RNA sequence: GUCCCUACUGAUGAACUCGUCGCAAUGGUAAUUCAGCUUAGUACGAGAGGAACCGCUGAUUCAGAUAAUUGGUUUUUGCGGUUGUCCGACCGGGCAGUGCCGCGAAGCUACCAUCUGCUGGAUAAUGGCUGAACGCCUCUAAGUCAGAAUCCAUGCCAG
């Protein structure tokens, strides 16, 4: 029998992934990911926008 | 009209399928071939069911049924018993027996006119079908052969019997039934000549393994194809059997 | 069938035929076959519809029953009987006595224990 | 046996951890990975199947399935990864307002004599306008980090259990840009999130657990992730009718009569796959998942229930209700006695 | 589907419980437990066992001749389809079901009508 | 061609090679013993095993003398060790019982005594003709 | 699939024939080899089996 | 006729303030074979006979889990029955290194039960494309395509 790393069964899986797998879980992952995202929504120093420092090693000491 | 078929690629068609003078009933199994050979066989003409029996695929010898009603075992469900019922026209009376030998398609075959049982059913049984296809129901066994329902294929217009009957059982049988009978072989040389053969009145459904000649014999004994198969041609054309079977 | 056509398979306009329909919406594992397509019922609408098989452990197949509207009017019509008859009419000293004897098989009971004590 | 799992060794952790997230792509819509339960037990359920192709086609086949409660998990983190020569580093990680006692003793190991002082400065920076700095980081998840992972932890007081100690873990963030799903988990901040969100019926998943010790050389306490469990239902707890199917119109929970052996009542939402999983009762489990897309029909099959068995587990039981059970029995001594 | 009936005690056999023996003669035997299957192998008369609603029925413990339990019975003629016809059929199930209980109340309760006074007989003895 | 069925689910095998069993068919033998089974995979000191509806190779040791002391193949019709349908029914026969029967799947005598099972009769359809009680 | 900047057609000059054309010769002829290696019978007979997809002519478009 | 040292492998462990969440160097690595349906009684064939690719469903072995169900095990000495002897008899019990027997939960178990076992790249033989050596030619010299259960990794176990 063809081995599960054969290279030819390696080509069925994927066009089986390409061809239906695909479509339907896009379509849940649509589904679900609507259902998460409605859940959810149920000076540059002192406003955080400019990010700066908080607060062994890489180089020798000199 | 005689034809040619398989289940999945086993020649035992009766087994599988149960045909009558006003529906079909085909095992349901992976592919639609031997359901789509019934159809075009039978296009819409009586109504086709599939349909499975005590969840097995061997509906053809677990239903015994004419063209009034339909007869089966104790073991086959309501929800199966339901399917029955909705895809068969009420003219057909459905009615589920408790016998002790369950294999009614084994035990019993059933024209429009007669039926011919096992000689160990029970009263009650023996009279509840006569009441549900309204024939006449006679025990009685065919070469010794206890088995009339796979070892024998009735209908009103003929009747295939086992191939080694006598000549005095023969006719005995023919006097009983009312329409004529002759030995012959189903699935080339195979004696189950209900488990491989189901006939109504205008089709028969055999074997791919049916040889030429014995299909020819099915023909003439059940007077299908047109033509004229009165089972006269089958005593005119006699060189073809005897150099055949010998 | 004496108004019938012969199926053959190089006509153009044949019949669809369940394996032309398979093969269309599928093979021979991926088609999936539809039981109720043939149903005839009453009401076209009322094929694809869930059928009710248990109700708190009984069977509705087993009490399914052609004809069952005017048993049960004779059903609540005999319970009607039934009440009216009075089958359903529900029906010191002696606590104080129940009360003494209970006591009294405590006090044996204390004495029984006492017996095995010693 | 298999060189795979030996040398055998007792698992480092007890949640047990997930390993390998699903490769990401910004083409997908925004969603959660994985998921955290608790198993409740097993129950047998009957399947109206449909696999064409099948001995057991339009046929009833009774299955073994477990229940997993999965009470809704709170969302207290937000955590950015980064790719670097070394591989992937936890760059930074934002925590939320108001974290619940259960994660902070998660915190804690001895937290009956501690003083709870755990996040409180850490509130001071959100609520003493040290948001500056609280956007400072989610900026620099934004336009540093690559992978997005969400902080959050289960209800030990919602799940029927004598511990107080939640569980936390990262959750990650797949389809979407990093600032798609770090506005995502900043919106998810101090929010329940529902395994049904999460998972769908008809779904084939992964389940992570420490399989059960076999001791009184390791036997067991081993982590275990098995793969490709169909999962069958997802119950609302609050439905009343979790456990009634279109064909029997039985009013019954999941729970058994009597409550699961060893475990209790599932009164939240709860999660029907097929088989066995690995994990004793009441351990924790985790639900993400599978890494690639299937290559299987028995993934996109509908499962159709008929009926879910909830007799009792402590014996031989026959009744699937208290009703059904004095409706078949009538009345007793004990019952008159009383009236 | 269907619920089966226990031969030995008469319980309700639901799916995936007990074991069914099938005998050469063609009966088939359906055991809900295997204190039943292992009793009936043993060849006790579920009869003359104590706890099997069939000794209860031969003693008369139970409501035997009733309407609302001949209300009930194994079906061999289908019925086709109709969704009023279920609908009505299980607003009778509820019915039914509530008018056998109280029916079984009642029952029990003119069985064991006289206890009160064998026992107030007794405390005065 | 090897004797082995196709499409056959998984249940219980009870009955090991070298074992007694009743003879359910017309043939003139009452007992057979089975010292094989097709379909068998070879492992460490295990010994085959077949379920209902598994063909083995048994040799008769009691019955009609012409054809007692000689070997043909059987198919298993009734199985004593408990198994379960994919219904979840679990099951049992009384006894242990086949039927004689050609590598291409006829059988050598005209009745079955007894039930048969419903995974020989499903899976030989020459056993389904000659089957009176399925069960 | 063909490489960039191959343009195929079955053009109605002649029956059960392909044109494969382009301005690289690499990709024209290996594009013309891609299609008979996948048209390759297995397991046959090579003398009686005699289905394919074969290059007949070679030349430029103009 | 002359209990120790070290290796394997779990399980602990002091030093870095404790704790929570993680990364992944390196090490190990896993799946295997057969059958059935469709293709199809089709291609092919005088006849006899008779495939394969795609798709679908199972089974063997191996591996990792699991106890809904179904069997099995009883120091639960849980309930019930029973032998010898003893407590003046009954009840209730002791002794026979657990007297014997029937059922027996919970636990544990069992291919005697059930579930799960996954995908990318580079290649060997070999088949090619363009094209010199060598004005023909050539799969090779420069360049390059494909291809084995092979190899390297992911998935998996350890950290
Ligand atoms: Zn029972």
């Amino acid at each position: 029998a063809k081995s599960a790393r054969a290279s030819r069964i390696k080509e069925n899986h994927q066009r089986f992934k390409k061809n239906i797998a695909g479509p339907v879980e896009a379509a849940r992952l649509e589904r679900l990911s609507a259902k998460l995202m409605a859940i959810a929504q149920a000076s540059g120093v002192k406003s955080g926008k400019s990010i700066g420092r908080k607060d062994s090693s890489i180089v020798f000491p000199m | 009209m005689a034809v040619r078929a398989q289940f999945e690629n086993s020649n035992e068609v009766g087994v599988f399928a149960t045909l009558t003078n006003s529906y079909c009933l085909v095992a349901l199994g992976a592919s639609e071939n031997f359901y789509s050979v019934f159809e075009a066989e039978l296009q819409d003409v009586i109504p086709i069911c599939r349909t499975t029996i005590a969840g097995t695929r061997i509906i053809g010898r677990l239903t015994a049924g004419n063209r009034k009603g339909l007869l089966v075992p104790t073991t086959t469900t309501d929800q199966e018993l339901q399917h029955l019922r909705n895809s068969l026209p009420d003219d057909i009376r459905i009615q589920r027996i408790e016998e002790r030998l369950s294999a009614l398609g084994n035990v019993i075959v059933c024209n429009d006119h007669t039926a011919l049982i096992h000689p160990d059913l029970e009263r009650e049984t023996e009279e509840i079908i006569a009441d549900v296809l309204g024939v006449e129901v006679f025990r009685q066994t065919i070469a010794d052969h206890v088995l009339v329902g796979s070892y024998m294929a009735l209908s009103n217009q003929g009747g295939l019997v086992h191939p080694k009957t006598s000549i005095q059982d023969q006719d005995e049988l023919s006097s009983l039934l009312g329409v004529p009978l002759v030995a012959g072989s189903v699935n080339r040389g195979s004696n189950v000549i209900g488990g491989g053969m189901v006939v109504n009145d205008w089709l028969a459904v055999t074997g791919l393994d049916t040889t030429a000649p014995e299909l020819s014999v099915i023909e003439s004994v059940f007077r299908l194809g047109e033509g004229a198969g009165p089972g006269a041609i089958n005593t005119s054309m006699k060189n073809t059997i005897v150099e055949s079977f010998y | 069938v004496k108004n019938l056509k012969k199926y053959d398979k190089n006509d153009p306009n044949r019949r669809v035929l369940a394996r032309d329909i398979e093969e269309a919406n599928g093979g021979a594992g991926v088609f999936n076959v539809d039981l109720r397509k043939d149903w005839i019922l009453e009401n076209p609408e009322w094929k694809y519809d869930k059928i009710p098989e248990i109700f708190d452990g009984k069977n509705v197949y087993d009490y399914i029953d052609p004809d069952i509207d005017a048993k049960l009017q004779a059903l609540e019509e005999e319970e009607e009987r039934l009440e009216k008859e009075g089958f359903y009419d529900e029906d010191e000293e002696e606590e104080e006595i129940l009360q003494k004897a209970e006591y009294i098989r405590e006090q044996h009971a204390l004495i029984r224990n006492e017996a095995k004590m010693r | 046996g298999s060189l795979a799992f030996l040398p055998r060794k007792r698992a480092a952790r007890h949640r047990g951890r997930v390993k390998s997230f699903p490769k990401d792509d910004p083409k997908k819509p925004v969603h959660l990975t994985a998921a955290m339960g608790y198993k409740a037990g097993m129950t047998t359920i009957v399947r109206d199947l449909d696999r064409p192709g099948a001995k057991a086609h339009k046929k009833e086949v009774v299955e073994a399935v477990t229940i997993i409660d999965c009470p809704p998990m709170v969302v207290v983190g937000l955590v950015g990864y980064i790719e670097t020569p070394r591989g992937l580093r936890s760059l930074t990680t934002v925590w939320a307002e108001h974290l619940s006692d259960e994660v902070k003793r998660r915190f804690y190991k001895n937290w009956y004599k501690s003083k709870k002082k755990a996040f409180t400065k850490y509130a001071k920076k959100y609520a003493e306008n040290n948001g500056a700095s609280i956007t400072r980081e989610l900026e620099r998840i934004k336009k540093y980090c690559t992978v997005v992972r969400v902080l959050a932890h289960t209800q030990i007081r919602k799940t029927p259990l004598k511990q107080k100690k939640a569980h936390l873990m990262e959750i990650q963030i797949n389809g979407g840009s990093v600032a798609d799903k770090v506005e995502f988990g900043r919106s998810l901040f101090e929010k329940p999130v529902t395994i049904d969100t999460i998972f769908e019926k008809d779904e084939m998943i992964d389940v992570i657990a420490v399989t059960k010790g076999h001791g009184f050389g390791q036997m067991g306490y081993h982590h275990r992730t098995s793969v490709n469990h169909k999962i069958y239902r997802i119950g609302k707890g609050d439905d009343e009718a979790n456990a009634s199917t279109e064909t029997d119109l039985t009013k019954k929970k999941i729970t058994p009569m009597g409550g699961f052996v060893r475990y209790g009542e599932v009164n939240n939402d709860y999660v029907m796959i097929k088989g066995s999983v690995p994990g004793v009762k009441k351990r924790i489990m985790t639900l993400r998942k599978s890494l690639f897309t299937h290559t299987s029909r028995k993934a996109l099959e509908k499962v159709e229930l008929k009926w879910i068995d909830t007799s009792s587990e402590f014996g031989h039981g026959a009744f699937q209700t208290a009703a059904e059970k004095k409706q078949f029995m009538g009345t007793l001594k004990k019952d008159l006695q009383t009236s | 589907m269907r619920i089966e009936n226990c031969f030995f005690c008469g319980r309700p056999a639901w799916p995936s419980k007990g074991i069914t023996f099938m005998r050469n003669d063609g009966k088939a035997f359906r055991f809900c437990r295997s204190k039943c299957h292992k009793n009936f192998k043993m060849k006790r008369n579920p009869r003359k066992l104590k706890w099997t609603k069939a000794y209860r029925k031969n003693a008369g413990k139970e409501m035997v001749v009733d309407s609302t339990l001949q209300f009930a019975a194994r079906r061999n003629v289908p019925v086709r389809y109709n969704r009023e016809l279920w609908q009505k059929t299980l607003k009778a199930m509820e019915r039914i079901s509530e008018i056998r209980a109280r029916r079984e109340r009642v029952f029990y309760k003119k069985r064991m009508a006289g206890k009160r006074a064998r026992e107030v007989a007794a405390a005065r003895k | 061609k090897r004797g082995a069925p196709g499409g056959k689910l998984k249940m219980t095998l009870g009955l090991p090679v070298g074992a007694i069993m009743n003879c359910a068919d017309n043939s003139g033998a009452r007992n057979l013993y089975i010292i094989a089974v097709k379909g068998a995979g070879a492992r460490l000191n295990r010994l085959p095993a077949g379920g209902v509806g598994d063909m083995v190779m048994a040799t008769v040791k009691k019955g009609k003398p012409e054809l007692r002391k000689k070997v043909h193949p059987a198919v298993i019709v009734r199985q004593a060790k408990p198994w379960k349908r994919f219904d979840g029914v679990f099951l049992y026969f009384e006894d242990n019982a086949g039927v004689i029967v050609n590598p291409k799947g006829e059988m050598k005598g005209s009745a079955i005594t007894g039930p048969v099972g419903k995974e020989a009769a499903e899976l030989w359809p020459r056993i389904a003709s000659n089957a009176g009680v399925v069960m | 699939v063909m490489a960039p900047g191959v343009e195929v057609e079955i053009s109605k000059a002649q029956k059960d024939e392909l044109i494969l054309s382009g301005n690289s010769l690499e990709a024209v002829s290996q594009s013309a080899a891609d299609i008979q290696q996948i048209c390759k019978v297995r397991n046959k007979d090579i003398r009686k089996f005699l289905d394919g997809i074969y290059v007949s002519e070679k030349g430029n478009i103009v």
